[PDB]
This record gives C-alpha cells, structure tokens and sequence, in this order.
C-alpha cells in the first residue's frame, strides 16, 4: 500500500504570513492514465473536510488563490501565501491514484497570536444535588488564554491530588485565537467531606506566580 | 445546492450489524461515483470504499471485505453502507462524498457516528456549576453545567434555549471507565445573575434524555 | 487499466 | 480576551425609562473611552455618545440631550446608559464599543435590543409544518414550524435541541399590525422521518416563553 | 453636520474578483489635530460590526491585507482584492473627526455565484392546532436558489390571491452562496374550508416553466 | 482643540 508521510505535525504561523505543508508518498502515485491524483483537504474545527487542491496543483472552484499546490513523483507541497484566521484547522494530503487510497496524518495549522492572554480561572464546588446522590465533582475552567502552554494542578488541603482528574481542551477557532481548558476532580461525597479547602492552581507565561482559585467547604 | 446527509449511526456491540444511509440532492445522483470515508477517534482519515454511478463497480478496503457491503438506489437518490461483523477499529465518524472531474472527494456530508463497543447505553446526570462566594467586584460571572456519566456520544448543550450563545465554551467529552463526562461554561454580566435566570439545556438522543438545569446561587 | 475502476467522471479530463 | 457584554434591553412604552448596562473584561477599563452606537430597524448605524476613561467628559447626539445620560463605574468595569422620555426613533439595537489608539470603535459588544412601542407583550403560537402528500422517491423531506403572533422581538429557533443545524433555514420576522411572525424550515433524510423525532425549540425571552413542537405526520 | 454618502448600495462580485466601495463626505473631515478619522466597518450576517480600517488607510490588526482603504479631501474608498465568501456582509464608512459623528448608509456585498440553482419548493397545510384557534396559514418555503430574482404567487382554486400574504427573505452567508425565502398565506378557518386547492407557484431564471407545488384540502 | 473631547487614547499617535 502507499503510505503518505505528512510534515510538520503542527504549524504556528502569524496572521498574514506564509506556510508550507509537505507530503511524501512511499512510492510513485502516477495513476495508470498518467495523471497524479494528489489532493489537499482542510478540516476546520467542528466541520467536515473540504477540498482545496486536486491533481497536485489545481484549485477547486471557490478556493482562494492564497492556496497553491506543487510537486511531482513522491514529493508534494501545499503553500499558503498569507494565512487568515479562517484558515485554522487540520490540513490533509490524499492520494487517489492506487487503491487502497490513503491520507497523510494531517497538519494542524495554529495562529501565533500577536499578544498573550492570561487565563480567566473559575472554580466550582459540587452541587447539593450531586452530593445527595453520593458524588462530589469539583470543576475548574481556564478560559481564553494564549500561548497554549499551561500547567494545572489540584490541591486538597494543600496537597496535590492526582487521582480522579479529567482534563478537556479546546483549540483555536476562526473567531478566537485563544485556547480554553476544563478540569474536573471527582470524589465520593464522604471523601469530599473529609477535607476543607479545594484549589485549582495554574501556571502560565503571562504571570510569574501561579493563578490560584479556591473555595472552602466550610 | 449540492447536499449530502448521512444517517443511521449509533452504538453497536462488537460482532453486530448496522446499516448507514446517505441521502443526496441538488445534482443528478447517478452521474457520479460516491465514496465512504471515515474519521477515527484519533482523527485519522481513512478511505473505505468508492462505488460507481451505476452501482456495479466498487473498490473497498481489504479489511472490510466480507463485512461491509456498498450499494446505491439511484431511483431514490440514496447511498448505503451495510455493516456486519463490526469491530472496535470500525468506531468512527462515517462521511459520504461525491466525486467530480479531476477530484475524489469534492462534496462531503456532515457524517454519522458509529460506536462499536460493549459499554452500556447510559443517560447523563446534569449538574449546575455556580461560584462558591468570591470576587463580587467582577463585571462578569462565569457559570456552567456538568454533563456527567453518559454513553455513547454525542450530547448537545445549549444555554437559555439558544437565547444565550456568545459567552459560551463547551468542551469535548472525555471517556473514563465506559462513561463520558463533558462541561460547558457561559459568562454573563454579574449584574444579571441571579436576577435573570440562566439554564443549560442538555440532550442525549441515544438515551432519549433531555435535561434543563437552572443555575442557582449557593 | 481496470475496466472495473469505480470512478465515473473523476478520471475524465 | 477583550469582552464587552450589553444588557437591560426590552420593551418600553413611549415616554418611558430604561437603564442599559455594558460589562467589560480583558483590559484596564478606565484607560479607555467607551461609546454607545445604535442600529435602527432600517439597519442604519447611529453614534449616540462617547465618554472618557475617567467618566467626566462626554460627547453625545443633540437629539438625546436632556433625555439620555451616560456614566461609568470604573471600580466595577461597567458602562451605563440611562434612558428617559423614550421615543419611537430610539427603537434600535444598542452596542457598546471601546476605543483604541487611532480608531473610534475597536471592540464591540453583541448588542441589547430596545423597543419603544405602546403595543403589548405577546407570546408566540407555535405551529408544526408537516407535508400533506409526499413524493415517495425524494431522498430528503422538508419540515418546519410557524412562529406566529408575538411581540416584541427577538425569538430564537433551534431543531432537536441543536442536534440539527446543517439543513436549517430560519427566516427574519415580519411585523404585521403590532405582531411578528417567523418561520423556520429543516430538511432531513426522508428515511429518518417520521421514524425518528423532529422537534423545533422556540424561545421568546420577552414574554418568558419557551416551547417545543414535535412535527408529526398528518 | 457631516453627511456621509455611500455607494453603491449593494455590490455583487464573483469570488476572486475585486470590490470597490465609495464614501463621500459633505465637507472636510480633517480633525483638529490634523488626522482624518475615517474608518471602515464590516457587519457579517447575524454579527456585530467589526473594525477593518482606521485613519483612512490603516488596517486593524488581524484584518487580511486584501482589504485596503484610501482617499483624501471628501472622497474615500474601500477596496477588497480577490473577494472571499467570508467577506459577505454590509460595509459601513464612518467619520469620527467632527461631532456628531456619522456613518455612511452601508454597502451590501453579495457573491455572484458561479452556477445557477433552482429553488427547492415545499408547501404546508394549516396545522390542526392552528385550525382549532380559528385561523389557517398555508406556508411555502423556496430554498437554496440562485440568482436572487424570483416571482412567487399564491393561487386558491386557481385564482391568484393578493391579500393575507407575508414574505420573508434570507440573503447569502459565508457558508451558503444561495438565497431562500418563505411565504405565508393566512385565511380564516371558514375561508380556508371554502376552497379545495392551494398552490405556491414560483418563476425563476432556471426554467421557463413555473415550479408549482399544491395540495388539496382533500 | 477641545479640552473636553472624550477620546482618551484615540487621538494619541
Ligand atoms: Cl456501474
Ligand atoms: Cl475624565
Ligand atoms: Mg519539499
């Protein structure tokens, strides 16, 4: 089978700047009719993939001229002459020359935001309704921050807790160049009631000291 | 104009069967080959099959031969994917896509989600997230909802029945011990809560669950 | 060449 | 990062009073002048006022002088617009907006709607729209709901609690004799209805109305 | 006061083509400090206005370089090079040099779609719910057509119906290059039950014969 | 020049 090797895996680019995404096939992908069915797709967050470029270098109708394709044989390159916010997403190459047809692994285009943003941090105690049912989830949101690098820890009465933590992440979208994060700590009700203070603590480039939000079960 | 809409996805046990459909409009259906492409949980894209306009010529992955059957009903503008002997590896979003001169996947549907798993269907418990008692000098307050312990995906979350849409972050679900957990945050002016009600609306079609949860102060 | 290749218009220029 | 959220909008009788608020986050509030700008039902934009960072210098439209007053609370990150002696000409979407070096309206809020009218608040009637007699070979079927006889604006419509989004057309309201009417259509695969449930969710915040109407065959 | 005259009122352009929008001030708009605070805003469908250009020719950060502003004296111009579907909306000029500050009347940018599209037409009888209340609305959706020009008539037992009809209209958006419209005929229940056949008839460039959808009360 | 012009940073270059 033909393998498709796509690099880089992700690509931080400032608005207005250029980007190149590379694709290599493990063997020739010239179809028996002499064409090369090498295509590029873009999948924007939460959408289906859409066609950009076909037969190596042809733009599909409606696709901006900022996108262009080149290559031959086993080596192909998608160029974006100047990146716009709407270009956010994962780019895939694809060969339709030899069955089974195969996709590269994707390249996630990310916007290098011109300014940093500190996270807005919020912590939430378990609801009385959840407690009655026997559970206790503590939630922390860390919203609208840049850059994406962030450290988040849970402390119970000042001791770091590792077990029962789930973390969820959102990437950038065309309307937003920041990131957001959610963390949920779940204990039993009885365990929750053996401790006093619950703390969500974040370390981010924007501040030299950790951002700390707490509540006391009191 | 051109539209493709998949349906029939759902939870099936390993070994089980499922029939997927893809309804087409806005073009002469039988003039075009159609493909199935799936997207795995790791977000890799995988070509599955391509079937000719007239329906009697098919290419497909060797790993689905004897398990998946592809056919179309040109009289009814519909493409089918009949699945049997389903495996964990078949878990994916399934897209149908129409070809065009020069390109393989020119038009895509929105996909339909197939989950192959032994895990039991479970409805979510939805809990409010409200602040304990801190910064009342903030012009904004962040609220949220915790959608805990459901299976399979997906769930939808809206706020005030859709009336509230701007200040929202809904995070991707995280899977732990055969159950998903998801959170959504909403930020409103602090002067409007609790004087104006904030409610998250959660729906989980696979369990026919709908919950509206009002966010109330502690 | 495969007489059974499924593409109907794709391979036509 | 930068966020502005207006509130307080609603229906008021001619000659009446209303206070608007605008909550700010993501910047040092008192370092920037703020403006109010309104959008009329004819979609024209009209500058209303600009107030300095410190809150003691104001420019405003002559036609609102003696009627509207503008002030801010810098310790609470909030901008205000106190309306009195309201006129029909004041009916508009009111936006708050922050200045920046070189530009007047650099960041905008979402708006809050003010309607000045003697007409009474009125909840909508929601009617299901199901076809009378199909075309058995259609791969798609179109459904809808008619949202009739409400006042004031706005109304929001969703389908299956947001699960259906792709095939929706929701139309602008039409005002006839002091009542609004709107419609929304959804197009789904014909094989999925009525075998599967389609519901329109309609919200009319002004009358504190929220309704679901299942579309059933005739 | 300074009057801002904007032309054209609307501007249909093909994707990839150039758009040029004019703004004329009724007098000089040089600010006392020697700068000209001439700005351009774009309002996309359903969204707040957003800043594109300030002090005549300066691009706001994050705005693509396809957008440029120029001008002097009383004549100013916004140019969009190689228009993209994301550019859809209404563009406004604004002078912030002399109070009261004033906006131009706006220019709606529309896409000249590369291919035509015939409407999808659906007619719907009154719901039993509405009939209970004494009223009867018949609704017609005409969805996803191009070009914009369309003629819709209602017939009742073959005769054109001129009273009781309300129409609503959606323009294009960045996701959809076509238009849609909705038409509702409202009668009393008694009127409705005195006739047999109700017809929605559309004339569009895509055919010399009208598209006719009917139902018989039965 | 108006000492009471409300713009705080807009008119600064
Ligand atoms: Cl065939
Ligand atoms: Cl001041
Ligand atoms: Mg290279």
């Amino acid at each position: 089978d033909v393998l498709m090797t796509q690099t880089p895996l992700s690509l931080p680019v400032g608005l207005g700047d250029q980007a190149s995404i590379s694709c290599r096939s493990s063997q020739s992908i010239v179809h028996s009719n002499g064409n090369t069915y090498l295509e590029w797709y873009l999948q924007k967050p939460g959408q289906s993939p859409k066609l950009l470029i076909y037969k190596v270098s042809n733009r599909f109708s409606g696709v901006p001229d900022r996108f262009s394709g080149s290559g031959s044989g086993t080596d192909f390159t998608l160029k974006i002459s100047r990146v716009e916010a709407e270009d956010l997403g994962v780019y895939y190459c694809f060969q339709g020359s030899h069955a089974p047809y195969t996709f590269g692994g994707g390249t996630k285009l990310e916007i290098k935001r011109a300014a940093d943003a500190a996270p807005t941090v919020s912590i939430f105690p378990p609801s009385s309704e959840q407690l009655t049912s026997g559970g206790a989830s503590v939630v922390c949101f860390l919203n609208n921050f840049y850059p994406k690098d962030i450290n988040v820890k849970w402390k119970i009465d000042g001791s770091e807790r590792q077990n029962g933590v789930l973390n969820s992440w959102t990437d950038q979208d065309s309307k937003d160049s920041t990131y957001s994060m959610s963390s949920t700590l779940t204990l039993t009700k009885d365990e929750y009631e053996r401790h006093n203070s619950y703390t969500c603590e974040a370390t981010h480039k924007t501040s030299t000291s950790p951002i700390v939000k707490s509540f006391n079960r009191n | 104009e051109v539209k493709l809409v998949e349906s029939g996805g759902g939870l099936v046990k390993p070994g089980g069967s499922l029939k997927l459909s893809c309804a087409a409009s806005g073009f002469i259906f039988s003039n075009y080959a159609m493909s199935w492409v799936r997207q795995t949980p790791e977000k890799r894209l995988e070509w599955v099959a391509t079937i000719s306009g007239g329906g009697r010529n098919i290419y497909s992955l060797d790993s689905v031969k004897g398990r998946f059957t592809f056919f179309r009903d040109n009289a009814r503008n519909t493409l089918y994917l009949q699945m049997s002997s389903l495996r964990s590896e078949d878990t994916a979003m399934y897209f149908c896509s129409r070809e065009n001169y020069g390109s393989s996947f020119t038009y895509w549907g929105q996909g339909t989600l197939v989950t192959v798993s032994s895990a039991k269907t479970t409805p979510p418990s939805v809990y409010p997230l409200a602040p304990g008692s801190a910064a009342q000098t903030n012009s904004m307050v962040t609220l949220g909802c915790l959608v805990k312990g459901y299976f399979p995906e997906p769930v939808t979350v809206t706020w005030n029945s859709g009336s509230l849409s701007s200040g929202v972050h809904t995070f991707p679900a995280v899977l732990q011990s055969d159950l998903y957990t998801l959170s959504s945050s909403v930020t409103v002016p602090s002067s409007t809560w609790p004087s104006e009600t904030v409610t998250c609306n959660v729906a989980h079609p696979a369990s026919s669950t709908k919950v509206d949860k009002k966010i109330v102060p502690r | 060449f495969d007489s059974a290749e499924p593409w109907t218009v794709r391979n036509e220029d």
